[PDB]
């Protein structure tokens, strides 16, 4: 319920740091038992996998396993200017 | 209220007012006059620009004509009907504007790229004369050696002409150059519907292979005319150094100014994806392998003409196969650190670019190892865009786009489990993701052709809707940018001619600075945004 949703948001912190990481569901086999909370099943194989998936988490390389880039650099008007958006056209 | 907000304008001019503001600052008046009116209602005739705006008549057309030719402005086309006479029908030409939209901006790689000559007196040199070459339109090579003083070095300005030649930049003056690319392709059409003599009336699909297939040698020769040739450029008479013809005239081109911004865009993706060195290892195989590379002028056959459903890989793939053929064929065999401004070989350093591939950056062929200019522009086009919506809204907005993209075409049940964490935030954004276009909506029943609300829904697809709302971003940044920037004139336009017949008081220099702050701001503006629409208009 409100439990769920919220266990996500921790865990997966700082772990990327301290990830070439070798057997991409051995990364959860990895997280899934750590910290002794012992997280339940491979229903978090494909989960932490396929939902930080996309932009900076790790990068996607074959033979199932992960790499890094460029999260460690992210890690590390007066008259009209801008606005960028909306105004439609 | 007060209507100050700019909600006036801002309706009812896409694409359009944008050619006209610029040429508006370029000349103004009349000359904003028939371009907006050449846009707006297309092809046009002589006689035609008398009939509608009542302009002046024969005084200002004839006088704007020229004047739109010397810049080459206009797109221009000449033929007859079968009843009699002439006609002339003009067209917008181009994009000649967004030149004069650029500038100093292609001066600028023209000065950075001329190094291989160290800090040199070419600075003040070359800028004399690239200044001389866009603002006339045209310049004939005796008539601008003519401009230079006497008793002088006479091949000083010429010892940077014949490298002004070099390798892309100045081209010469030909002929038919500027032209529809579909009146050309109709004008080449004919002698081969043309040609048969009553030959024979089997397998009428012959005709395709004929026409068609001798269409494409001669559009060959016509498009890779002014691409390269040797012949007026490399004249070498003797008892002098190799000089370039003092007959033929030349011209700008589209070539490496286009593809150096190119080159940036790859950079920027680079760096972000590898460390400072990797980028100028890069870097360095394409200054060298610029020249035979189309990229930038990649489909050349695609506006004029049909493409198919059938036949549209036919096509396509035919472009693909030669777009396999000279990246794969021509570029260069494996060099070692060639020279440069790390020692033994530096081929360590592309293994790295090498197995790390995804998305970019060198996949290979046994033997040789060069990058596609193909597949390369799908994860080009997928990360600017990325960083697009990363720019603009929160990092809720980011991880959501893709969400879309792994799978595609799915229903919030599996959605909401695997996008992040919570429900009315993703509702909210999901109200902002849909707000302008780009997911669509999906329309799929509940249990009955068409009635009502329960039925499924599903988020995809959109690419090229996804991708025009950057071309809105063309325009309407640029128009309020340059056009208050013109009202900035205007209003302090008796201080600006006070101003220039002084070249006194406290208050008068503080507005003399006020302007030019803002001048120098917003130029810089233009730019970045520039350089932000360009990656845009290609896929």
């Amino acid at each position: 319920d409100i439990e769920f949703i919220n266990s996500l948001l921790t865990i997966v912190w700082r772990f990327i740091s301290e990830n070439y990481s070798t057997t991409q569901e051995i990364l959860e086999f990895i997280t899934a038992a750590q910290v002794a909370n012992v997280e339940l099943t491979p229903s978090n194989i494909r989960s932490l996998c396929e939902v930080l998936v996309y932009d900076d988490k790790l990068e996607k390389v074959t033979h199932d396993c992960y790499r890094v880039t460029l999260e460690s650099i992210l890690q590390m008007s007066k008259h009209d200017k801008e606005v960028v958006y909306f105004d439609e056209w | 209220v007060m209507t100050i907000s700019s909600l006036e304008q801002r309706t009812l001019n896409p694409d359009l007012f944008l050619y006209k503001e610029l040429v508006k600052a370029h000349l103004g008046e009349r000359a904003a006059s028939v371009i907006g009116m050449l846009v707006a209602l297309g092809r046009l005739s002589v006689r035609e620009l008398v009939e509608k705006i009542d302009g002046m008549d024969v005084d200002s057309v004839k006088t704007t004509l020229v004047s739109l030719t010397q810049l080459r402005c206009v797109k221009y086309l000449q033929e007859t009907a079968i009843s009699g006479k002439k006609t002339t029908y003009y067209y917008y030409n181009e994009e000649g504007i967004h030149i004069l939209l650029y500038s100093g901006l292609i001066i600028d790689e023209i000065i950075t790229q001329m190094r291989v000559n160290d800090e040199e007196e070419h600075k003040q040199l070359v800028a004399e004369i690239v200044q001389n070459v866009i603002s006339l339109g045209s310049l004939t090579v005796e008539d601008y050696l003519s401009s230079v003083t006497s008793d002088s070095m006479k091949y000083t300005i010429s010892s940077l002409f014949v490298q002004l030649c070099e390798m892309g930049y100045l081209i010469q003056i030909s002929k038919l150059h500027y032209t529809p690319i579909e009146d050309l392709w109709q004008f080449l059409y004919e002698k081969h519907y043309k040609n048969i003599p009553r030959n024979s009336p089997l397998s009428d699909l012959k005709k395709r292979s004929q026409a068609k297939m001798n269409a494409k040698t001669d559009f060959a020769k016509i498009i890779n005319k002014p691409n390269e040739l040797s012949q007026i450029l490399t004249v070498d008479p003797k008892t002098s150094l190799r000089i370039v013809k003092p007959t033929v005239s030349l011209t700008i081109n589209l070539d490496r100014f286009m593809k150096g911004r190119r080159s940036k865009q790859l950079i920027n993706l680079a760096k972000t994806r590898v460390g400072s060195v990797t980028a100028q290892v890069y870097k360095i195989a394409l200054r060298l392998t610029e020249q035979k590379s189309p990229k930038i002028r990649d489909p050349l056959t695609q506006t004029g003409l049909l493409q198919d459903l059938e036949e549209a890989k036919s096509f396509q793939d035919e472009a693909e196969l030669v777009e396999e053929k000279t990246p794969g064929l021509t570029f260069n065999a494996i060099d070692l650190a060639r020279h440069l401004p790390s020692a033994s070989l530096i081929n360590s350093h592309l293994k790295i670019l090498a197995s790390s591939n995804f998305p970019f950056l060198n996949e290979t062929k046994p033997g040789v190892y060069y990058v596609p200019y193909s597949k390369l522009m799908p994860v080009l086009k997928s990360s600017v865009y990325e960083y697009v919506i990363a720019s603009t809204l929160g990092p809720s907005a980011m991880r959501l786009s893709r969400c879309i993209r792994d799978n595609k075409l799915v229903s919030e049940k599996i959605i909401n489990s695997t996008a992040l964490m919570k429900e009315k935030d993703i509702r909210s954004t999901l109200a902002s993701l849909i707000r302008y276009n780009s997911v669509e909506i999906q329309e799929v029943p509940r249990t009955a052709d068409r009635s009502a609300s329960r039925a499924v829904f599903l988020f995809r697809c959109k690419e090229t809707h996804s991708y025009n709302f950057m071309r809105q971003n063309l325009e309407w940044n640029m128009a309020n940018l340059l056009f208050k920037k013109e009202k900035l004139k205007q209003e302090n336009s008796t201080l600006l001619k006070k101003a220039n017949r002084d070249d006194l008081l406290p208050s008068e220099l503080n507005q003399l600075k006020m302007v030019n702050e803002r001048e120098l701001n917003v130029f810089a503006r233009l730019s970045r945004l520039l350089s932000l629409w360009e990656v845009f208009q290609m896929a």
